[PDB]
This record gives structure tokens, C-alpha cells and sequence, in this order.
């Protein structure tokens, strides 16, 4: 059965086209077909300022976006010889690990729902919502945040970020232990 | 129907129409309750909107369902495409009248039930086959083999566990000696709550009825996230609504039958109120089942077939043989109480390792 | 008595099916119809002669199920790799 | 208590084959069949009935014949599938049940139980084998439908499903006819013969041995229980023997020709049905089973798929004992003195003449003389010059089996007054 | 019959459809994840009538295009839309869907209204889940006949009721 | 036993249920826009080939169904013993036990061979 | 009786005609299921109730379900492919059907029977002692037949 699991259907997350060559209940071979999300960053970026491109970096991996932001910032800093302040570096690692936790939350929720049960999606997404509240506090944006800069970060943290981050760091160990 | 009177045919027709429209309102508001109970399970809240309690949203939904451009897909069998939903719905609706909701006359003069046929469980088995019938038939008529495959998965799994249902239902017949629901109920009135004697059969009936789309095969399948299920994906306005309606009526019919058959169909040890205890047990099983719906994963229907075929059905026939030995030698009826209690203790102690 | 004549009529109908049908499966279906006509005659004569024809027909049903299982397995094995089931496609064995 | 042995061995080996090699499973099947045969011998003169199940002289003799045919056909088959032995065991038990009852419905159940495993045993997977299996299954299910409606009309004409009930006029005649249709199809009588040539040509030769011996034995055993009218018997015999021998004249292939010859031989055996002596028929079937098993064991040693006529030639030069035994079998199937096939033929004809059917007996004899044409074109071809032909000169198993079969044939032809005295109660 | 030709009946059926609006998401990019956030246990589009979510297109009236629509995805989305029951509406979520957004290039459709008849537009990158709820109430009151543009005109209940499909 | 009146009431039940179902179908069919289009009538999934061209489905479903017919025959035979049990005594118990064990040996063979195939 | 009895017999005959006439395998099978339903109703009317229920459960519920599974695995709905029409065979088949009906009609004609026995409903309560008892041996033979059928089909498919 050369079956065509189409793009977005049935409930194949991350729109993709699959030609599952398959007889029975096994999986002989899946022929993948991609390109349905090709936007052309590698070309569009050639026509944007280096500062402008910081708006283009989060939008490709939109779950762990600050990793894109950090990779691009670091490459430009190496190329033009920039010096990153230590506090800016600490903030950058915090944001990267926070977006990492958000992405890990979304990945595991999507997997469990994809096969398994629906319920455990909501707890992971509640913790993700706390993380997104942190991101709004600091950058004014949920994701695609334009905060990193070639020198460093756009501006400094408000007073309220550290208390809410400690709150989440205290609740998270029990939460992750619950998922486990 | 040894001891029970018969209402006039017009009164039987009236009671039948009442039970059908009551199952309509029942499945609609039970969809509301399942939405909101799932919402409570996952810390969110339900539809405090179009209600107040959301109880006008099924009305809005039905009003959408009609006028929704009921489409007859080309390249699909013109007649069978239309015909299959009616089958799946009718044979899910019927076989609920048998359930006694009270002692005779407790319907304000006439009859708690509609029909009290002498052979009940056979009627249940037969009408249970016809649900799988409608499922795979609509799968075919859809004219999409993608849906057909899910229909076949469905049919395979449901047929397996539907066979298991028979060996499950064997055991209490040996004790009661009648195939009438009221006689079984009165036997549970005298000796008490047949599940106390037949706990293994109770368990296997529960897990078999779970395969009847209740949940945790969950490779029933639904079209979502797998090789799509059967009987849907090609119906738009009214026929899809009818498919889901019948699946839910079968769900609640099983949730009602479980206490009716194994537990104390209404006939409580105390206070003997006709309807309320039966409805409460229905609600109890419904809430436990929704807990399952929320809280447990799929089975891939391969593990589900393996499990049902290798474990449930052999276990059910073994318990049937034990009960048959006991009844043939008739030694006490206390031995079955002891045996079911010990079997429950065994199947429990193996969990807490 | 009308039931026994109706059973004979159903027997004749299944015979016509067996003769007319091009497909092995539909031939087998016509045969099942013949079997059930026989079962109805048995039930009528059981109503006549005291209920033994009922157990007879029950055993008949069981036998029919077994033979259906076997024959459908054979049909699948013969026409799984092979094309259209039409029984005229097999003429190798001749007098 | 032989049926008990059969059922025990079948059910046990069903699961035993999981831990036992197919060779061990074949050894086990052989031991069980021989033990059932020994029990049949030790119970000679001990008729035993429990339910509708009844062991009498007929049951004993015909199940002895079937057990012999099954043993021979199993000896040759060396396939590494223990199911190919499970099916033979099932068929043996089914034929025993068929021969040991008068209940029509239990007879139907036994018929299905013995016939279904043969349909599967007819699959060497050769393309003709599937065609043969298909024709066989379809015509067999049709005849099962007919036999079932005959049993229903029997239950209509009388309160019981057991044969021997008094019986009405036209309706009883109709019920008897609807039973006779299925019984003759299973006995390869014309004009129900069409399946036999195709099935014998398509099925593997050892399976055809098993069939042409045990199936015909059990079929005639069950036929003896029916009170077949003389006019119907006359028609069956005439058509069967005439068409059998005539169409066998035209056959270019050994298996198909032997099938038509078996049609003619069923026509012959149907004469003893006039009186239902069953001693004459028991003897006839003893002789015919031995001869046919011999011939088909030789044909199996030649080729399992198909054996043409010329392949038989040079068989003497290849193996003299095999050529001679094949000649003896052809003569015993021709029914010529001083052979036990002739004695069975004579006993059937004596029963027929005692029944007073003269023209039918004459036509049977004329068609039997016609049969000598191809019976000699087979027996004498053994001496011709060997042409290109595959020949595997068997094991000592099949050699000794063929030789003992021919020896028993000739010995009971010379002194039938040894065994024939005990085909009745068995003194 | 489309919900028309009686003063009471049409308002009643529009009420029904407006509250029973059945979303079918067509997730393309990060707009799709910000729409998945409109269902979590802080702000759920599971009250107004959008609790259930049938992945099939034969079963939903509202088609929510959430993300950048690549030109290779345009025919697929086109046919997913055409394969919907007829009383159907289209929401265009985010800048990439509404206009070409910041990706103004050969790869992305510069207005989804090119391929599907769009009912509601909702700007933002991503548009906030509460902005999406504002859009669905907008569409609600649109199919209620309570929607007007900046020019004063009342808007028809269903777009894709005005096109010569073919 | 039970009177035929309950069976006539059963017939009434079926007639009522079927009448209500046909009423629902009439409402659903009559109330609709009725704008057939080619792409709308197209089966599924963006142009062609939701299932597309696939050869015959796995015989696993056949195996499950045949298994089911045989074991359902089994249950059909087990029911008369289930009702008439105490009167048939140890002898009836032994006969039904023999029947059950035969068909369970068949099941054990088909299981140790398995059908994942 | 005759009012609804004639109705039920006409339904049976028409369903048989459909199952033997229609060239759609699915449609024929559905006609045969309708036939089995009408036939179980007639069974109940003939005081055979358990037998009607098993006719629905096994024959309709299981047997023709497997049939439908087979014909849906192997499409085969448009049977008229590879015709070898032999058009002369259609009137001959109709003739043979009429004759096999007429001979039975002759055998049953002028035949009146005592249909007066108190079956007490063909309930399993009263059928049990016959099944396990006089028919216990036939039952055991049937069970052995079923086991043999399982092994037969299993070894029959068994690709290797
Ligand atoms: S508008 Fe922004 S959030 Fe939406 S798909 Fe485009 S990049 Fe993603």
C-alpha cells in the first residue's frame, strides 16, 4: 500500500508529506516530501541589515528561538570583533535555557497527544505559559522576541523578573518530577 | 417475562418513543458533561459561555448540524453512503428498553421497561454485532480506503472483544437460571449483587466494553493522529452527527448495562427507589470511564487484539467452566463468594510491587 | 406447511444462484441460502415431529460455519495472487 | 473404543507438533493408525454402540480398509509439515464416524469432518491443484446442501433422522433421492462423475491413493444403510459404468483414466446395494482398496504431480517386482479370475442377479469387458521400451507395501473362503 | 437551506452557527503554535462553542489559516477548503497570512485571500490568543449580521458565498 | 418463556426507532445549501491519493472474523448448557467441558502459531 | 398468521431473488442478511426462538460478516469480469431452478402434516437436555469438526 499521508493530515504535526510504502501493519519505508514551509530566509536575509536580521532569526525555529538568536549574534561578534559583557552573557544563557525548557515542554506534550492520551499536554503548557509570562515581562513579546543584539541585549531586566523566575524555579522541580 | 405483565401496544410504542428521545437528550447533555469533566480534569474550565452551564450550546450545535450542506461524495456508493448511518444509529438506540428501572408498575402505573424478553443477553449480543456491522460498512461506502482501513481495525478489535462479551456474560446465567433482566435483577435482590460472585466476569465485561469505542484501545480508530478510523471523514451535516450519537449511546448503554447485569440493577439493598439508583450507577460508570478517557493511552490495537484474544477471552471461559462445575455439583453458593474474593485479592496484590 | 414449500422455493433460488453466478464467493453464498432453506424445512418438521429438528438445524449452523471458514480460506488462497475470481478462468483440467 | 484412540491422538498431536519434529509427528500418526487397526482386530466379533455411534461388521471391515489406505498414503508422504498428517488423521476419524452411524445429521457432520481436510491436502500448490481443489470444494458444498435437504425431507417423512424409519410414498422417495444424490457424488457415480477426473488429475498421487481407497470405502459403507430403489439404482449403475469406461477410453493421462475407471468401479459396487449384503461388498472393497493403493503407490513412486501412460512403460525393466505388482493390480481392477477383484465383482453380480436386475447387469458386464482395453493398455505397457521418464524406485517401505498388497490380493482371490467366512459377525 | 427565508429562523440558525463555530486549524508556522496556546488552561477557545476539534475538513465551518502559506502549500490548502461543507468561513491569522509580512519574496503568498475567500483578518506576529478570540467574536457577530467596515457597509454573513467557484 | 406480546412490542420499538431515524435524515438532507462542486466531491487530501491505489488489504481482518464465527458458534452451544445446568449434572458438565476443551485446543494451536501475519 | 405470514414469506422469497440476481456482491450479501432476519422472525413465529437468535448471531452476526470482510479485502463487487458469458446457460439455469422446485413441490404436494406440538418456545431451557444428551455425541463431533476447520484454514493460508 503506497499510502499518501498528506500534508497536515491526518494530524501529522509539522506539516509533511509521506509516501508510506507499506503492506499490513508494519512500516516498510516512508518516502518523505518536504518544502511546504520553505520561506527563503537564506535569500531574504541578503537584503536586510544585520540589525534587521535579528527579527528574522527567531522565526525559523519558533520554539527554541533564542538559540537562533544566540548563534547569529555570536557569529557576527566573532566576525567584527565585539566584546560581550559578563552580565549580558549570563542573561543570554538564562534566556536560552528558558526557551529550551519551553521547547521541551511543547515537544513532549505534542508526542504524548500524538500517540497516547491528551491529558498531560495541559500541565506542560501551564509551565510554558508561566515561561511566556516571564518572556513578556522581559521583552514584551511571547516569542519571536527582538531582545538580543550584536553587542549584547537590547536593554536591562525589570525588577519583577527575578522574583517570578525564583517562583518558577521553585515550582519546577516538583513539576518535572511529576512528569517523570 | 414469567412474572411481569405487558402494557398495551400503544403504551409500548409511547414508552419506546420516550426512551429514544430521552437517549437523544441524554447523549447531548452527556457530551456537555464529558467536555466539562475533562476540562476539570485538566485544570482549565468548561464552557461558561452560551449556556449559563453551556446547556444551550448543544442546541446551537444541532442548529449548525442542520443546514450544514449534507454532501453526497461522488465516487461513493449513492445508496450505501446514506444508508449506513441509519443502521449504526438504530441498532445502538434499541436494546436499552430491556433495562428495568423499577419494579413492575413503577412507571406511574404500567412498566419501568419497554420489553422484558425471556432471552435478553442474546438480544444484547446480536445488537452488539450490528454496531461493528455499521462501522465497517460505512468504512466501505465512504469510498476511501484510508477510512476503510480504520474501519477494518475497528471491526477487528470490536469483533474480538464482542466475542469476549459472550464468555463474560455466560457465568451469571448459571446462577440465575433465567435470561430475563428482571429475573437476574431479582436474583441480585435475593442473594445480592451478582458481581460479588462473578468479579472476573465483571472485569472482563468491563474491559471488553472498553473496546466498544469507550476508550483505551483508542485505536478504535479515530481519524486523528493515526491511520484514520472508519465510518467517518466523508460525512458533513447530519450523518456524521448520527455516527457520533450512536457511538455515545452505545457507550452509555454499556455504562448502564454493567450495573444492570453484574452489580445491583436498581434494586438497592436499602431504600429500593426505582430509577434513581440505576441512574446514579450509570453516572458513576460514566465518570470512571471519562477518567479513563482522559487518563490512559492508546493500545495500537495490535497490543489490543493480542491482549483481548490471549488474556481476556481465555480468562472468561476459564471462569465460566469453574462456575459451571460449581453449579453442576451445586455444593454451596458460598464457594463462589470465597473464590471471587480471593481472585480479586490476587489480581490486586500483583500491582503494588 | 407454507413454510416447507417456501424452503423448497429458497432451495431452488440458491440453485439458480449457484448456476448463474460467475464468482466463487457468490456461488458459496447461494449455497448458504440453500443450507438455510434446508434449516427452515427442518424447523417446520421439528414443529411437526417434536423439536429434534431444532437441535438438528443448530448442528447444521455450526457445520455451515466451519465449512464457510474452510471455503473462504481456500477462495483467498486461490485468488490472492490470481486475478478476477471468475471460475471459467480455470479450464486446464479437461476430459 | 477405537474412535477414542483416534480423537486422543489427533488432539494430542495438534499441540505436540510444536515441540516435535514433523518426522516424529509422522511416526506418531503411523503408530496411532496401526494401534487403532489392532484394536479393530481384537474387537472382531465385539459390536459396540454408545450413542448413534455403532460398530458392527460393516464398521469394522470398512474402517479396517480406510485405516489401511491411510497408513499406505502416509508412508509415502515425507513433507516437513505435520499438518499434512493432522489432516489425514482428521479425515480418518471422520470416515470412521461416517461408517459407524445411521443418524443422518451425525452422518453430515462426519462427512464434513472427513471432507474438509482433503480439500487442503489437495494443495501441492501446483496450479492445476488449485483448480482441482476449487472444483472439488464447490461441488462438495453443493452436494452437502442437497444431502442436508434430503435429511430434512426424511425428518419430514418420519419423526426421526435415523435411517430405517418406515417411510412414506412420493415424499419419502424424494427424501431418499436427495440423500442418494450426495452419496453418489461422494462415491463418484455418474452423472455426478465430472469432478472425479479433474480431481484425480490435479491432486497429488498419494493423496489420490488415500482418496480412491478410503473415501470410496466409507462412502459405500454409508450407502449400504440406504434403501435405494431398484430403478434409481439401475439408472446410476448404467450411466456410471457406461460413461466411466467410455470416457476412460479417451483418456491420455493415467490419473484421469483411473478416475473414470473408478467411476465404472463404483457403478459395479452399486450392484451389491440391491441386496445390501455388505459381505459381498466388504470383500469387493477389500480387494479394490488393496489394488488401487498398490497402483497409486507405484504412480507415486513414478511422479506425484502427474504420470502419463508412457511413463508406466519399462516399469518391469526398471523394477520387476513393481512391474508385476502393477500388472496384478490392473487385472484385479479388471475383475478377472483367479483374483480377489474378480471375487468381489462376482459377489456383487450375484447380489444383483439375486435382486433380479438382468439388463442392468448385462450392460455392466459389457462395459466391464470394454474396460479391458485400457486395463490392458496399462498392465501390459509395463513391458514396453522405457522412454524418457522420471523414475525413483521407491523405498523398501513402499516396495514391501506394494508387494504385500498384491500378495493379499492374489491370496484372497485363490482362497476367499478364509476371510469371506468372517465378514459377518466374524467367527 | 442556507439558513434563509424566515425572519425568526435565519436569526436563530445564525445564532446557532455563530456559537457552534467549528474551528479547523490549518497550521503552517509559529502562528499555529500561538493558536495552540488559545486552547490551553489559561485562555481557552473552548467556551464559545469551539471545544471540539475535528481534524477532518468535512466537519468544520471555520478554516483558520495560521502561519505563512508557502506557494507549494497553496493548492493543498485550496483543496482542503474546497473539501469543506458549504456554510464555511475563513480566518487569516498573522502577518504572513494576511499580507506577505516581513517575508516579501518568491516563497510566500502575499495575501491568502488570493487562494481562499477570507472572512476575517487578524494582524500580529504572532497575534495574541486574545486577539484571536476578538477575531472569532468578530466573525460571530459577522454571521449574526452585526459587522460593519470603516465605510459603513454591513458585511455578508459568509464570504465564499460570493465567488464563482467553478 | 415469555408472551409474544413483548415480541410485538419489540417490533413496535424497532418501527418507532426507524421512523425517528428517517425523520432525522429528512431534516439533514432537506436543510442545506446544495452547491455541489467538483473539488468538493473529490474524496480527500489535496488533489488525489488519500488512499490512492493500494492492493488488497491484510488478511488479518479475515482471520479475526473467522476466529470470531467459530468461537461464536462455541458460545451459541455453551448457552443451552448455561441455562439448563443443574439438571444435566456431572455428565452434562463433562460433555460441555469436552466441547470447550476441543475448541480451546484449536485456539491454542492457532495462538502458538499466532496471527501477526 | 396468514396476513403477516404471507408478508414474511414474500419478503423471504424476494430477498432470495435479490441475493441470486444482483451483480453487486455487497448488495447480494445485504439481501441475504435481510433474508436471515426475516427467517429468524419466522423461526420465532414457529416457536423456535433460541434457534432464531443463533441464526442472527452466528449466520448474520458472524458468518456473512466474514464474507463481507473477504469481499472487501478482494474488491470483486463488479463480478462480471472475465465473462465467458455462455449466454445459453442463463435460460438453462432458470429451467433447472424451476425443475428442482417442481419436483419438491410434487413430493410435498398433497402432503398434510400434524404441526400441533407444544414446543413451549424453542428456548435453550428446553433445548439443553436434547443437545447434551441424545445429541451430545453429535455435539462433540461438531466441536471436533470446528477444531479441524480452524487448523485447516490456518495451515491453508500460512504463507511461507
Ligand atoms: S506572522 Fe509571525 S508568528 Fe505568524 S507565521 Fe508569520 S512569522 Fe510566524
Amino acid at each position: 500500500m503506497t499510502l499518501n499521508v498528506g500534508p497536515q493530515h491526518p494530524s501529522t504535526h509539522g506539516v509533511l508529506r509521506l509516501m508510506v510504502t507499506l503492506s499490513g501493519e508494519e512500516v516498510l519505508e516512508v518516502v518523505p516530501h518536504i518544502g511546504y514551509l520553505h520561506t527563503g530566509f537564506e535569500k531574504t536575509m541578503e537584503h536586510r541589515t544585520y540589525l534587521q536580521n535579528i527579527t528574522y532569526t527567531p522565526r525559523m525555529d519558533y520554539l527554541h528561538s533564542f538559540a537562533h538568536d544566540l548563534a547569529y549574534a555570536l557569529a557576527v561578534e566573532k566576525l567584527l570583533g565585539a566584546v560581550v559583557p559578563p552580565r549580558a552573557e549570563t542573561i543570554r544563557v538564562i534566556l536560552n535555557e528558558l526557551s529550551r525548557l519551553a521547547s521541551h515542554l511543547v515537544f513532549l506534550g505534542t508526542g504524548l497527544l500524538d500517540l497516547g492520551a491528551l491529558t498531560p499536554f495541559f500541565y506542560a503548557f501551564r509551565e510554558r505559559e508561566t515561561i511566556l509570562d516571564l518572556f513578556e515581562w522581559v521583552t514584551g513579546q511571547r516569542f519571536h522576541h527582538n531582545y538580543i543584539r550584536i553587542g549584547g541585549v537590547k536593554e536591562d531586566l525589570p525588577e519583577e523578573f527575578v522574583p517570578e523566575l525564583k517562583k518558577l524555579l521553585e515550582v519546577l522541580p516538583h513539576r518535572i518530577d511529576e512528569y517523570e | 417475562t414469567w412474572s411481569y405483565p405487558v402494557d398495551p401496544y400503544w403504551m409500548v410504542a409511547l414508552k419506546a418513543l420516550l426512551v429514544v428521545v430521552g437517549l437523544l437528550t441524554a447523549f447531548a447533555f452527556m457530551t456537555l458533561i464529558e467536555r466539562r469533566l475533562l476540562a476539570r480534569f485538566q485544570v482549565r474550565m468548561g464552557p461558561n459561555r452560551v449556556g449559563p452551564f453551556g446547556l444551550l450550546q448543544p442546541l446551537a450545535d444541532a442548529i449548525k448540524s442542520i443546514f450544514k450542506e449534507d454532501i453526497v461524495v461522488a465516487q461513493a456508493d449513492r445508496f450505501l453512503f446514506v444508508l449506513a448511518p441509519l443502521i449504526s444509529v438504530v441498532f445502538a438506540l434499541l436494546a436499552f428498553g430491556l433495562i428495568p428501572f423499577g419494579p413492575p408498575g413503577s412507571f406511574f402505573g404500567y412498566q419501568p421497561w419497554v420489553i422484558n424478553l425471556d432471552l435478553g443477553i442474546l438480544y444484547l449480543f446480536a445488537v452488539s454485532e450490528l454496531a461493528v456491522y455499521g462501522i465497517f460498512l460505512s468504512g466501505w461506502a465512504s469510498g476511501s480506503k484510508y477510512s476503510l482501513l480504520g474501519s477494518l481495525r475497528s471491526s477487528a478489535s470490536l469483533i474480538s472483544y464482542e466475542l469476549g462479551l459472550g464468555l463474560a456474560l455466560l457465568a451469571p446465567v448459571l446462577l440465575v437460571g433465567s435470561l430475563n433482566l428482571n429475573d437476574i435483577v431479582n436474583w441480585q435482590k435475593e442473594h445480592g449483587w451478582l458481581f460479588l460472585y462473578a468479579f472476573p466476569a465483571f472485569l472482563v465485561y468491563l474491559i471488553a466494553s472498553m473496546a466498544e469505542a469507550a476508550r483505551t484501545p483508542f485505536d478504535l480508530p479515530e481519524a486523528e493522529q493515526e491511520l484514520v478510523g472508519g465510518y467517518h471523514t466523508e460525512y458533513s451535516s447530519i450523518k456524521w452527527a448520527l455516527f457520533q450519537m450512536a457511538e455515545y449511546i452505545h457507550f452509555i448503554t454499556a455504562s448502564a448495562l454493567i450495573p444492570t447485569l453484574f452489580l445491583g440493577g436498581w434494586t438497592m439493598p436499602v431504600l429500593e427507589v426505582p430509577y434513581l439508583w440505576m441512574f446514579l450507577k450509570i453516572a458513576f460508570f460514566l465518570f470512571f470511564f471519562i477518567w479513563i478517557r482522559a487518563t490512559w493511552f492508546r493500545l495500537r490495537y495490535d497490543q489490543l487484539l493480542r491482549f483481548g484474544w490471549g488474556f481476556l477471552f481465555p480468562l472468561a471461559l476459564l471462569w465460566f467452566l469453574v462456575t459451571a462445575l460449581v453449579v453442576a455439583l451445586d455444593l454451596p453458593r458460598t464457594y463462589l463468594l470465597y473464590l471471587s474474593a480471593l481472585s480479586f485479592l490476587v489480581l490486586l496484590g500483583a500491582v503494588l510491587y | 406447511m407454507s413454510y416447507l414449500l417456501t424452503s423448497a422455493l429458497l432451495f431452488a433460488l440458491g440453485v439458480y444462484g449457484v448456476l448463474t453466478r460467475r464468482t466463487a464467493i457468490l456461488v458459496f453464498l447461494s449455497i448458504e441460502l440453500m443450507l438455510n432453506a434446508a434449516n427452515l424445512s427442518l424447523v417446520g418438521f421439528a414443529r411437526a415431529y417434536g423439536l429434534d429438528g431444532q437441535v438438528a438445524a443448530l448442528m447444521v449452523i455450526a457445520v455451515a460455519a466451519a465449512e464457510v471458514a474452510v471455503g473462504l480460506g481456500l477462495i483467498v488462497a486461490i485468488f490472492r495472487h490470481r486475478e478476477s475470481t471468475a471460475v471459467d478462468d480455470l479450464s486446464e483440467l479437461r476430459g | 473404543m477405537t474412535l477414542a484412540i483416534l480423537a486422543v491422538f489427533s488432539v494430542a498431536l495438534t499441540l505436540l507438533g510444536f515441540v516435535l519434529p514433523p518426522q516424529g509427528v509422522k511416526r506418531a500418526t503411523l503408530l496411532g493408525l496401526a494401534l487403532a487397526l489392532a484394536s479393530l482386530l481384537l474387537t472382531w466379533g465385539k459390536p459396540f454402540a454408545f450413542g448413534p455411534y455403532a460398530v458392527d461388521g460393516v464398521s469394522q471391515v470398512f474402517t479396517l480398509l480406510a485405516l489401511l489406505g491411510a497408513l499406505w498414503t502416509v508412508g509415502l508422504v515425507r513433507s516437513g509439515r505435520f499438518e499434512f498428517y493432522l489432516l489425514v488423521l482428521y479425515a480418518a476419524l471422520g470416515m470412521h464416524l461416517l461408517a459407524s452411524t445411521r443418524h443422518l445429521l451425525l452422518m453430515l457432520v462426519a462427512l464434513e469432518a472427513l471432507s474438509l481436510p482433503l480439500y487442503a491436502l489437495a494443495t501441492w500448490r501446483r496450479g492445476q491443484g488449485l483448480e482441482a481443489a476449487l472444483k472439488y470444494f464447490l461441488l462438495g458444498a453443493l452436494a452437502a446442501a442437497f444431502f442436508l435437504y434430503g435429511a430434512a425431507l426424511f425428518y419430514g417423512a418420519t419423526g426421526s433422522l435415523v435411517l430405517g424409519a418406515p417411510g412414506e410414498g412420493p415424499l419419502y422417495a424424494l427424501a431418499l433421492g436427495l440423500l442418494l444424490v450426495g452419496l453418489g457424488f461422494k462415491a463418484a457415480l455418474a452423472p455426478f462423475h465430472f469432478w472425479t477426473p479433474d480431481v484425480y488429475q490435479g491432486s497429488p498421487t498419494p493423496v489420490v491413493l488415500f482418496m480412491a481407497t478410503s473415501v470410496k470405502a466409507a462412502a459405500f459403507a454409508a450407502l449400504l444403510r440406504v434403501a435405494a430403489p431398484p430403478e434409481a439404482l439401475a439408472l446410476l449403475v448404467a450411466l456410471s459404468v457406461v460413461v466411466g469406461n467410455l470416457a476412460a477410453l479417451a483418456q491420455k493421462e493415467a490419473k484421469r483414466l483411473l478416475a473414470y475407471s473408478s467411476i465404472a468401479h463404483a457403478g459395479y459396487m452399486a450392484l451389491a446395494l440391491y441386496t445390501g449384503n455388505a459381505q459381498a461388498l466388504g470383500f469387493y472393497l477389500l480387494t479394490y482398496v488393496l489394488a488401487t493403493g498398490l497402483a497409486f503407490a507405484v504412480l507415486s513412486q513414478i511422479s506425484p504431480d502427474r504420470v502419463p501412460l508412457e511413463a508406466l512403460r519399462g516399469l518391469y525393466r526398471k523394477d520387476p517386482l513393481l512391474g508385476l505388482a502393477f500388472l496384478v493390480a490392473m487385472l484385479s481392477l479388471l475383475g478377472l479370475p483367479p483374483l480377489a477383484g474378480f471375487w468381489g465383482k462376482y459377489l456383487a453380480f450375484a447380489e444383483a442377479a439375486r435382486a433380479g436386475a438382468w439388463g442392468v447387469l448385462v450392460l455392466a458386464l459389457v462395459t466391464s469387458a470394454v474396460s479391458a482395453y485400457y486395463y490392458l493398455g496399462l498392465g501390459l505397457a509395463v513391458f514396453a521400451r522405457p522412454e524418457e521418464t522420471p523414475f525413483r524406485p521407491g523405498p523398501p517401505w513402499a516396495r514391501a507395501a506394494v508387494v504385500a498388497a498384491g500378495v493379499l490380493l492374489l491370496a484372497l482371490g485363490l482362497l476367499p473362503g478364509l476371510v469371506l467366512p468372517a465378514l459377518a459377525a466374524g467367527g | 437551506r442556507e439558513g434563509i427565508l424566515f425572519t425568526t429562523l435565519e436569526k436563530l440558525v445564525a445564532w446557532g452557527r455563530s456559537n457552534s463555530l467549528w474551528p479547523a486549524t490549518f497550521g503552517l508556522a509559529c502562528c499555529a503554535i500561538e493558536m495552540m496556546a488559545s486552547t490551553d488552561a489559561r485562555n481557552d477557545l473552548a467556551r464559545f462553542g469551539s471545544e471540539v476539534f475535528r481534524a477532518s475538513p468535512r466537519q468544520a465551518d471555520v478554516m483558520i489559516v495560521a502561519g505563512r502559506l508557502s506557494k507549494k502549500m497553496a493548492p493543498v490548502m485550496r483543496r482542503v477548503w474546497e473539501q469543506m461543507p458549504d456554510p464555511k468561513w475563513v480566518i487569516s491569522m498573522g502577518a504572513c497570512a494576511s499580507s506577505g509580512g516581513m517575508f516579501n519574496n518568491y516563497a510566500i503568498v502575499q495575501n491568502v485571500d488570493s487562494v481562499v475567500p477570507v472572512d476575517v483578518y487578524v494582524p500580529g506576529c504572532p497575534p495574541r490568543p486574545e486577539a484571536l478570540i476578538y477575531a472569532v467574536m468578530q466573525l460571530q457577530k459577522k454571521v449574526r449580521g452585526q459587522a460593519y467596515n470603516e465605510r459603513g457597509e454591513r458585511l455578508p454573513p459568509v464570504a465564499a458565498w460570493k465567488r464563482t467557484r467553478g | 418463556m415469555a408472551p409474544i406480546q413483548e415480541y410485538v412490542g419489540t417490533l413496535i420499538y424497532v418501527g418507532v426507532a426507524l421512523f425517528i431515524g428517517v425523520a432525522a435524515l429528512l431534516v439533514g438532507a432537506l436543510l442545506g445549501p446544495k452547491k455541489p462542486g467538483r473539488a468538493k466531491l473529490m474524496p480527500y487530501e489535496s488533489g488525489n491519493d488519500p488512499a490512492g491505489e493500494v492492493k488488497r488489504f491484510p488478511v488479518h481482518f479475515y482471520v479475526v472474523a473467522m476466529l470470531f464465527i467459530l468461537f461464536d458458534v462455541e458460545v451459541a452451544f455453551l448457552w443451552p448448557y448455561a441455562v439448563s445446568a443443574g439438571g444435566l449434572g456431572l455428565y452434562g458438565f463433562l460433555g460441555v467441558l469436552a466441547f470447550t476443551l476441543l475448541l480451546f485446543v484449536g485456539f491454542l494451536y492457532e495462538w502458538w502459531k499466532g496471527v501477526m501475519r | 398468521m396468514s396476513l403477516l405470514e404471507g408478508l414474511a414469506l414474500f419478503l423471504l422469497l424476494l430477498s432470495g431473488v435479490l441475493v441470486v440476481t444482483l451483480r453487486n456482491a455487497i448488495h447480494a450479501a445485504l439481501a441475504l442478511i435481510l433474508n436471515f432476519l426475516v427467517l429468524a422472525g419466522v423461526y420465532v413465529a414457529l416457536d423456535a426462538r433460541f434457534l432464531g437468535f443463533i441464526q442472527v448471531i452466528v449466520y448474520a452476526g458472524a458468518i456473512v460478516v466474514l464474507f463481507l470482510f473477504v469481499i472487501m479485502l478482494l474488491f470483486a463487487a463488479q463480478g462480471e469480469i472475465g465473462f465467458d458469458p455462455l449466454v445459453r446457460s442463463r435460460p438453462l439455469a432458470a429451467l433447472l431452478a424451476l425443475g428442482v422446485a417442481g419436483i419438491l413441490a410434487a413430493g410435498l404436494w398433497g402432503l398434510d402434516l400434524a404441526f400441533t406440538q407444544d414446543l413451549k418456545g424453542g428456548l435453550p431451557q428446553a433445548l439443553g437436555p436434547l443437545l447434551y444428551g441424545d445429541w451430545l455425541f453429535v455435539l462433540l463431533a461438531v466441536g471436533f469438526l470446528l477444531m479441524a476447520a480452524t487448523v485447516v484454514a490456518v495451515a491453508l493460508v500460512e504463507p511461507g
